[PDB]
């Protein structure tokens, strides 16, 4: 389990999780606030 | 003695080596110091020969890898069936195949991408799919979304079984090397069980499920009203109502009175006129014959009993005066080198995929397929590309064998040796014939361009000026069309409409008509011959000179993949066989792009179109326009690019976006192909200085990509760009004019 | 060692190559030139007549084709002369190659004129 | 002929000599390094300029240098 | 010059590790021209981490 | 050690004949002749492509360029533990021995070799290209 | 070479162009560069490149030399 | 070449929309690259590529031929740009073998030994073909579109 957490701490897995979080956050913001251009 | 041989518990299942990147390589297990390491880690991840010298461990690794691939493919099939059941218009399409467009992908309503869900009919909105799954599913007799859902669950379960099989046969019970080396037994089991029992069980499903359901679908009864398949197995009286042969049961089979099975095992030929596909009775007879043939073929090699042939004995028996020892040593080569096997299997698997493309366009096997012009173009093009890639791969792994596994002290005056020993003659003759083909094939086009530009059309190579008729192909075509009358008496029609004859139309569209070959067809076929010969030249030169040349006498010691041997001796860039694969990749792209252009223009000009006479999609301009480059430039690319360039504001807008994106990626590749890593390393030096100034220089040192990686990135973005460009062009064109 | 093939080491091939006029080793370079020219101009007169730009006009197709064949024979004789001027500074000498090129000019023009006189 | 030079940073590791595919370099007695060995290039007329020696040299910077010069039939690696 | 294990700073201008810091392995006491063996925790483009230097090319910093 | 002589009457390895052998350079300019003595009959790899059987005793091959003889020397020296020497032969008949020109192989030091092409300075101690402008030719600053 | 280039432009305009006809109405008349002699042509090409007002096939110049020469005083 | 191609695409399309009368077309379509590819390159090359066709020819056939000529020289430059030396050196060595072994053509021999082009020469020849094709393609397109539509 320690080795599995080290594997999850490796670089492409963290890039995948972090870009999934960032893309989902932007997707959620563009859903609930549709089409923002200003402010 | 053929038997099961297995080692118990060789490799422990543990997450430890997941947490140590590059564990498999003694060099890469030291850790990263520069950025090059990462790329190496992914490049050498699956090169199992460079991991261990033990053929057994390598063989086990490739076995479990193959299981992983099969599990991935099963996940993919599961996905296609599930999306076909849950997010499609398949039932509506079943109720009206001629006026509903097959769609099995829907997009979510965010950031305006909702427009991609277009009006495909059936009260549905989505992206029209061109994989041909709907026609496959109707041909298999599927009628409801529930059956597709159950197929999805089944394929997912099978994927879990494949990944368990991988884990099991690597970590728990891993086969021994003498298990893997039982190639005679492997051929017997694969020819009998795989191909033989495969086509036998499929013919079983066809005869018992496909034929009645599709006979009712062609009769016109509502799919929901059609009896479920299990009722067809259960009550043989219904089977006897549709085909009275089934009343007598399996008595004519065992009593050898097979003529009474003529209701569902036919030899009609042609296409089903109300449906535009091959007769499923012909397909059932075909799979029964194929089954019996392969089950006969699978009992050829000796295993644990005296009967049966021996592969090494058949090889060592064929020796002549011209070739010396002949096929001696080839058995030893093909039972110890995975790369040789991969070369052979890739060559025939690619060639087979190209044959699949041609035979599936020419003899449409699925119902309502020939008139789904987008599906036909997509399938032909796709399988042609897959084919070409596998051929280039064959050349690659042939060369990899030549460098790593070739050992002449078991291979001394042999077929392979003599080929190596007269390679200069081989390459020089191939060289000359490539230049000859290039000059006369391309020169006719340049000649025509010049004459047309100079206002002298009577001096061109065309059907009205200096004619160059494909007399041989026309003769073969005529013979094929006249074959049912004399040389195939039991055939009611020719095997394909393209030989000649009448015209089969479905829903006002042309399914297939006779294809005529003239001067333009002569010219494109010799262009094809030229490009194929050049690709063969590059790849074959790569494999024959992989070990040595007059330039690099000891090239074998430098490996398969290496940048060069320095700027000396005039310059030795791209001397490696890998670099020959790299150039062969570009030439393969060239060849197959002209092939799919030939197919697209010829079908839209002389075959497809609506029936009122037939009004073709491009009016029949091929015969007069396909003799000049300006003709291809204007009447094909420029003319048919209208749909892609004006696809904005509609559901096809994604094809415009991917048109532009693909152009961009193609161009982006030119930086890697045209430049070199010295410049980039120095640029990175300046940038590293800037990062050092602000205490943000990484501990893993930024390095420019290697020479070979620059070439690899280059050719990959080049192929992706060009192929995706033609993809967007093709799909937008054929969907809007289809 | 050199690879053995029927093509490079056949006796009929050796006799045919020894009988062709570029090999006899004791005939004059003028004679070799006029024989090679009588062969090559006679074969070269054909495709200009049959496929040239005036091929569909009567009585002038053969004239224009033979005239273009004579022009190409003149270009080939100039090529032979400059090849000899570059290479050599009995057939493989400066005087011998100049004799051979003049013989090729004469024999090629004679071969074109005999392919017309037809 | 290509210009091949040896510089006094040589540590006599013999790597360049065993990397040259042409037998151009050799090791001579010397006193400037602990190995008491120095490289030397007495046969640069047969040098093609492949720079395997430069790839094999460990010192930073290089102790063997190949300056590509005028080409001959031996330096172009021609067999014809 | 500097003793074993001490940190120096390289001032040979064409070195890869010029204006940077390494660690002394040994200093040879013969008439060798470049006796100071310095190891570096990062590799050059050749993948080498060790180089000989002179007494006036290293500064104990 | 004395400089050995070429014996042209030395038996050659068993070889069926490649298309990658000699050309007109061997007849006009030079070709090279490699000679070794084997301990047993054994198959090796020809540098021009193909396989060949070396004889038991004196062997003799002839190649076009020098790197072919070096490649066969490296193969016979690292794979078979043999000691070959290859010569340079002209169409005059002039025979030029080399490798090992000292008799001892160049990968080890031998007393008596004169050091050639040795700059007694660093590479960073070279002059600038302004200091070598307008000589009789193109010069690099490392030439002086 | 530059002055021979300029003298050649002047000579080919003066012999094969329409400068004296261009200066009468330089809005509707195209500036001829030089005449075409190409024996590889056909009669449709000769008729097509024979634009006007010229005898045979011409090229229409896009180098501005008629405008420059007319402004600096050539007539 | 990229930068001057950008500045002259921009110059030419803004002036074509000034000369036709609809500067609104440039002001609307200039803000997106599909508007570029559709309304400049696809649109203004309609009379260029109709310079010759199977119905006849007209005065723009020299510019259609030169347009294809520039595309061809550009493409030929890509060969020297992508493929490098040692491939061609091995190919030329097999050609040297074939010529020296062919009977009745080995009576003719070269004075200069044939070798593949060097690395620097290859870069120069590829950049030269690339540049000449670039120049001829845009010259043919610009002259033919402006002269055919005005
Ligand atoms: C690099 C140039 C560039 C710029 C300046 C923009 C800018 C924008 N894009 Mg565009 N876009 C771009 C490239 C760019 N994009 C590319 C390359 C693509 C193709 C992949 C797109 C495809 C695209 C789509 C499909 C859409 C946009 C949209 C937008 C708007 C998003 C506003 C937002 O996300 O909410 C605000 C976001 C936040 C507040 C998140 C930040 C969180 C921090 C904590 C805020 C801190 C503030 C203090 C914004 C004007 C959306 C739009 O409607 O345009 C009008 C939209 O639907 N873009
Ligand atoms: C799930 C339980 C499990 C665990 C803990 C292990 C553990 C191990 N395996 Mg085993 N094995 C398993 C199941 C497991 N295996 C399965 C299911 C298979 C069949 C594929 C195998 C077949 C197998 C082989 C052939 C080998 C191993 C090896 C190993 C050892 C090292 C491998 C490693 O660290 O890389 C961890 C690997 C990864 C994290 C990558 C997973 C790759 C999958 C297939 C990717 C598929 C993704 C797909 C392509 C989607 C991509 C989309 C797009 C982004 C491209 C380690 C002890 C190796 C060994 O023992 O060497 C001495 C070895 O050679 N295993
Ligand atoms: C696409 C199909 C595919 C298949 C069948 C494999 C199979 C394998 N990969 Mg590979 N891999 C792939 C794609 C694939 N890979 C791709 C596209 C890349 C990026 C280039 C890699 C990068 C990669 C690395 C760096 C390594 C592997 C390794 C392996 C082996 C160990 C996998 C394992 O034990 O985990 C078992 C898998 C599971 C238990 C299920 C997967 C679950 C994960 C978390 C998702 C196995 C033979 C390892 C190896 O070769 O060891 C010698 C290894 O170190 N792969
Ligand atoms: C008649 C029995 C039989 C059948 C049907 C197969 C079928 C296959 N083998 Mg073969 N194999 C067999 C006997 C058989 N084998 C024997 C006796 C040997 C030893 C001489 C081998 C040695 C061998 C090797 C080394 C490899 C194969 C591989 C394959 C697969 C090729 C991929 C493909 O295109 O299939 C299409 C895919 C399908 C038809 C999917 C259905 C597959 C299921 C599992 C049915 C196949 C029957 C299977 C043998 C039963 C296993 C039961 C198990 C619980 C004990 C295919 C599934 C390759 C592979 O991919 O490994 C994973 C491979 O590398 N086989
Ligand atoms: C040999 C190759 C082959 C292939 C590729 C197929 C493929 C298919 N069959 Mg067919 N079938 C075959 C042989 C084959 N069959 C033979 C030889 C017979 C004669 C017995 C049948 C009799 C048959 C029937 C009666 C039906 C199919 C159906 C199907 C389709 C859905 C099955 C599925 O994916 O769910 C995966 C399968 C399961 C999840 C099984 C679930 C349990 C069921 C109820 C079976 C219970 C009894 C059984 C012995 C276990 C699928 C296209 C179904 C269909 O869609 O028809 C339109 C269907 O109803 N097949
Ligand atoms: C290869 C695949 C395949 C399969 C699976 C079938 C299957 C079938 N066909 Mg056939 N058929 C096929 C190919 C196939 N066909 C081909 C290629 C042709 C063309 C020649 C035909 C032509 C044909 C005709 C004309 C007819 C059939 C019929 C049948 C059905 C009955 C046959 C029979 O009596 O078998 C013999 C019986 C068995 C094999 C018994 C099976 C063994 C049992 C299940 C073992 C159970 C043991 C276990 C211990 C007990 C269970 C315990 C458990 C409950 C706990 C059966 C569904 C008949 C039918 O019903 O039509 C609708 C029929 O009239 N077929
Ligand atoms: C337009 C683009 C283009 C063209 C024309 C060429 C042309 C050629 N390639 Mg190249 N190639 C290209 C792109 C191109 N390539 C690119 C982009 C790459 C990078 C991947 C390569 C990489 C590559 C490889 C790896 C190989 C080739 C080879 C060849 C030659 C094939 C032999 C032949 O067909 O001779 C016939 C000549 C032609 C088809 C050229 C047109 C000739 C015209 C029609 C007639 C000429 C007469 C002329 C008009 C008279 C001029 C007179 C005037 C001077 C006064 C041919 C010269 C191959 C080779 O040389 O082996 C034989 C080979 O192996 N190329
Ligand atoms: C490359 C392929 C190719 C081919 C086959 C042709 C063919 C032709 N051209 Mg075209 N042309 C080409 C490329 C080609 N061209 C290119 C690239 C351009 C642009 C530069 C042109 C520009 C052009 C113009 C401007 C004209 C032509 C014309 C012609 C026609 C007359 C030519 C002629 O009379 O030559 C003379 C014939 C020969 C020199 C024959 C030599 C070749 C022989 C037959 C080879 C035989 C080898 C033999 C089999 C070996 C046997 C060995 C054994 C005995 C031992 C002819 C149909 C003319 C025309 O009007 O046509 C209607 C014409 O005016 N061409
Ligand atoms: C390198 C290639 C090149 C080429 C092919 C051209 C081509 C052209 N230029 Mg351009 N030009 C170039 C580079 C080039 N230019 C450069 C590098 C500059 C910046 C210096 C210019 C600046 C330029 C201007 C400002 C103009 C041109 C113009 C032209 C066009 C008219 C032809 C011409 O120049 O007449 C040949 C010119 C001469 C032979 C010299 C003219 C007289 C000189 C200036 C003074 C003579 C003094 C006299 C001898 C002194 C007597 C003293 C007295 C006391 C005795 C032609 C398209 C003209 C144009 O566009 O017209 C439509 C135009 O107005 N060019
Ligand atoms: C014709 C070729 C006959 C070939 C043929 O009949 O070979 C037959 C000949 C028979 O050899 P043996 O009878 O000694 O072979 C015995 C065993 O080795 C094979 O069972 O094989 C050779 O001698 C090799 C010579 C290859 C010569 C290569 C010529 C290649 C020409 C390529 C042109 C192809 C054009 C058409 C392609 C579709």
């Amino acid at each position: 389990m320690k080795d599995f957490t080290t594997y999850l701490s490796t670089a492409p897995v963290i890039a995948t999780i972090w870009f999934t979080f960032t893309a989902g956050l932007l997707i959620e913001i563009n859903r609930y606030f549709p089409d923002p251009l200003v402010f | 003695k053929v038997k099961i041989a297995v080692d118990r518990n060789p490799v422990e299942t543990s997450f430890e080596k997941w947490a140590k990147p590059g564990h498999f390589s003694r060099t890469l297990s030291k850790g990263p110091n520069t950025t090059t390491w990462i790329w190496n880690l992914h490049a050498d991840a699956h090169d199992f020969d460079s991991h261990t010298s033990d053929l057994e461990e390598i063989s086990r690794k490739v076995f479990s890898a193959h299981f992983g691939q099969l599990g991935i493919i099963f996940i993919w099939l599961s996905g296609m069936y599930f999306h076909g059941a849950r997010f499609s218009n398949y039932e509506a399409w079943l109720s009206d195949p001629t006026h509903i467009k097959p769609s099995a992908q829907v997009v979510w309503p965010i950031v305006g991408q909702e427009i991609l869900n277009g009006d495909v009919g059936g009260g549905f909105q989505g992206i029209q799919i061109t994989s041909g799954f709907f026609q496959l599913w109707r041909a298999s007799g599927i009628t409801s979304e529930l059956q597709l859902y159950t197929t999805a669950i089944g394929g997912l379960v099978m994927a879990a079984a494949m990944f368990f099989a991988g884990w099991f046969h690597y970590h728990k019970a891993a086969p021994k090397l003498e298990w893997f080396q039982n190639v005679e037994s492997m051929l017997n089991h694969h020819l009998g069980g795989l191909l033989g029992l495969g086509s036998l069980a499929w013919a079983g499903h066809q005869i018992h499920v496909s034929l009645p359901v599709n006979k009712l679908l062609d009769a016109g009864v509502d799919p929901k009203e059609i009896p479920l398949p299990h009722d067809l197995l259960l009550n043989r009286a219904i089977m006897a109502d549709l085909y009275p042969s089934f009343a007598k049961g399996i008595a004519p089979f065992f009593t050898l009175n097979w003529s009474e099975y003529s209701d569902f095992l036919t030899f009609k030929g042609g296409l089903n006129p109300v449906t535009g596909g091959l007769w499923l009775s012909d397909t059932a007879h075909h799979h029964v014959a194929i089954a019996v043939l392969f089950l006969v073929a699978g009992h050829m090699y000796r295993t644990n009993w005296g009967i049966g042939h021996s592969m090494k004995e058949i090889l060592e028996a064929h020796r002549g005066p011209f070739t010396g020892e002949g096929h001696v040593g080839l058995y030893e080569i093909l039972t110890t080198s995975w790369h040789a096997q991969l070369a052979i299997n890739l060559a025939l698997f690619g060639s087979l995929s190209i044959i699949v493309a041609h035979h599936m366009y020419a003899m449409p096997p699925y119902p309502y397929l020939a008139t789904d012009y987008g599906t036909q173009l997509s399938l032909f093009t796709h399988h042609t590309w897959i084919g070409g890639f596998c051929i280039v791969g064959a050349g690659a792994h042939a060369a990899i064998f030549m460098v790593r596994d070739y050992d002449p002290t078991n291979n001394y005056n042999n077929l392979l040796d003599r080929v190596i020993r007269h390679r200069d003659a081989i390459i020089s003759h191939l060289n000359w014939v490539c230049i000859f083909l290039g000059f006369h094939s391309f020169g006719l086009y340049i000649h025509n361009d010049t004459m047309s530009a100079l206002g002298r059309p009577q001096d061109m190579f065309s059907d009205t000026a200096i004619q160059l008729q494909p007399v041989f192909a026309q003769w073969i075509q005529n013979t094929h069309f006249l074959a049912p009358q004399l040389t195939a008496p039991n055939a009611l029609a020719a095997t394909s409409l393209t030989w000649g004859g009448d015209l089969v139309a479905v829903g006002g569209k042309v399914a297939m008509m006779p294809i005529s070959l003239g001067t333009s067809d002569f010219m494109v076929h010799h262009i094809h011959a030229f490009t194929i010969h050049v690709t063969v030249l590059i790849l074959l030169k790569g494999v024959l000179f992989a070990r040595s040349s007059r330039l690099i006498p000891d090239k074998a010691n430098l490996g398969f993949r290496f940048p060069c041997d320095g700027p000396g001796r005039g310059g030795t860039c791209q001397v490696s066989a890998w670099d020959h694969v790299f150039l062969g990749l570009f030439w393969m792209y060239n060849s197959l792009s002209i092939v799919i252009f030939h197919f697209s223009w010829k079908m839209q000009s002389d075959v497809w179109g609506t029936v009122t006479g037939v009004s073709h999609i491009t009016g029949g301009n091929f015969a007069q326009s396909a003799n000049t480059i300006n003709g291809w430039l204007r009447d094909f690319l420029w003319a048919q690019s209208s749909q892609v360039i004006q696809s904005y504001g509609s559901a096809l807008s994604a094809y415009g976006l991917i048109f532009l994106g693909a152009h961009f990626v193609w161009a982006f590749s030119l930086m890697f192909l045209f430049s070199g890593r010295g410049y980039w390393q120095e640029l990175i030096e300046s940038i590293v200085w800037a990062h050092n100034k602000l205490k943000v220089a990484p501990a893993i040192q930024p390095r420019a990509l290697s020479i070979t990686q620059g070439r690899a990135v280059g050719v990959a973005h080049y192929l992706l760009g060009g192929i995706a460009t033609t993809w967007s062009f093709f799909l937008a064109r054929i969907i809007s004019v289809g | 060692g050199m690879l053995e093939t029927p093509v490079t080491s056949a006796p009929i091939v050796a006799t045919y190559l020894s009988n062709l006029p570029a090999y006899r080793t004791g005939v004059a370079p003028v004679l070799r030139g006029v024989e090679i020219g009588l062969a090559h101009g006679f074969l070269l007169a054909g495709p200009f007549i049959k496929l040239g730009p005036l091929r569909n006009v009567p009585e002038t197709a053969e004239i224009a084709g033979s005239l273009s064949a004579a022009g190409l024979v003149l270009i080939l004789a100039l090529c032979l002369s400059i090849y000899g001027s570059a290479q050599f500074q009995p057939l493989f000498s400066a005087d011998g190659w100049s004799e051979f090129a003049a013989g090729f000019l004469v024999g090629g023009e004679a071969g074109v004129a005999w392919a017309y006189v037809c | 002929a290509h210009i091949v030079k040896i510089y006094d940073t040589c540590i006599g590791c013999t790597q360049c000599v065993r990397a040259c595919p042409l037998d151009v370099l050799e090791m001579v007695p010397w006193d400037g390094c602990k190995a008491s060995q120095m490289a030397s290039a007495p046969r640069t007329e047969d040098c093609v300029g492949c720079k395997r020696c430069e790839t094999a040299c460990p010192t930073d910077f290089l102790s063997v240098r190949v300056y590509l010069g005028s080409e001959s039939t031996r330096s172009m690696g021609l067999s014809y | 010059g500097p003793k074993r294990g001490s940190l120096v700073k390289i001032l040979r201008p064409e070195s890869y590790w010029f204006n940077q810091v390494g660690k002394v392995v040994s200093v040879d006491q013969s008439g060798v021209r470049y006796p100071v063996v310095v190891r570096f925790e990062n590799q050059n483009y050749a993948g080498v981490t060790t180089n000989n230097y002179a007494l006036d090319e290293v500064v104990a910093a | 050690w004395t400089v050995p002589t070429l014996n042209p009457d030395t038996p050659s390895p068993i070889f069926g004949g490649s298309t990658g052998g000699l050309l007109r350079k061997a007849q006009t300019e030079e070709f090279y002749v490699i000679t070794w003595e084997a301990k047993k009959e054994q198959i090796f790899e020809m540098p021009t492509g193909g396989a060949a059987i070396m004889r038991q005793g004196p062997n003799l091959l002839k190649f076009g360029k020098k790197e072919q003889c070096l490649a066969l020397t490296t193969q016979l020296r690292n794979k078979f533990k043999l000691t070959p020497c290859f010569y340079r032969v002209f169409p005059d008949g002039k025979v030029q021995y080399l490798h090992p020109a000292d008799g001892v192989y160049p990968e080890k030091v031998n007393a008596g070799r004169v050091g050639a092409n040795q700059n007694m300075r660093r590479i960073g101690q070279n002059v600038n290209p302004i200091k070598v402008k307008f000589s009789g030719r193109m010069m690099s600053p490392a030439e002086i | 070479i530059i002055f021979l280039w300029t003298s050649g432009n002047l000579f080919h305009v003066a012999w094969q162009g329409n400068f004296e006809q261009w200066v009468t109405d330089p809005v509707h008349i195209r500036p001829i560069a030089h005449a075409i002699w190409d024996p590889h042509f056909g009669q449709p090409a000769v008729e097509a490149f024979t634009r006007g007002g010229a005898s045979g096939p011409v090229n229409i110049s896009t180098s501005g030399v008629y405008q420059w020469w007319y402004t600096i005083g050539m007539r | 070449l990229n930068t001057i191609g950008w500045v002259t695409f921009y110059w030419h399309w803004k002036h074509l929309t000034l000369w036709q009368g609809n500067v609104a077309q440039f002001d609307e379509s200039s803000t997106y690259l599909m508007g570029w590819l559709r309304d400049y390159l696809w649109l203004n090359s309609s009379q260029l590529i109709n310079g010759y066709n199977p119905f006849g020819m007209n005065s723009l056939s020299v510019w259609a031929w030169t347009f294809l000529f520039g595309h061809l020289i550009y493409a030929t430059g890509f060969m020297f740009l992508i493929s490098w030396r040692g491939y061609w050196q091995e190919l030329i060595e097999t050609l040297v073998w074939a010529h020296e072994k062919t009977p009745l053509a080995n009576l003719v021999y070269w004075k200069d030994k044939p070798v593949a082009l060097s690395i620097v020469q290859a870069r120069l020849v590829g950049l030269a073909h690339f540049s000449v094709g670039y120049i001829f393609t845009y010259a043919a397109f610009l002259i033919a579109s402006t002269s055919g539509r005005f």
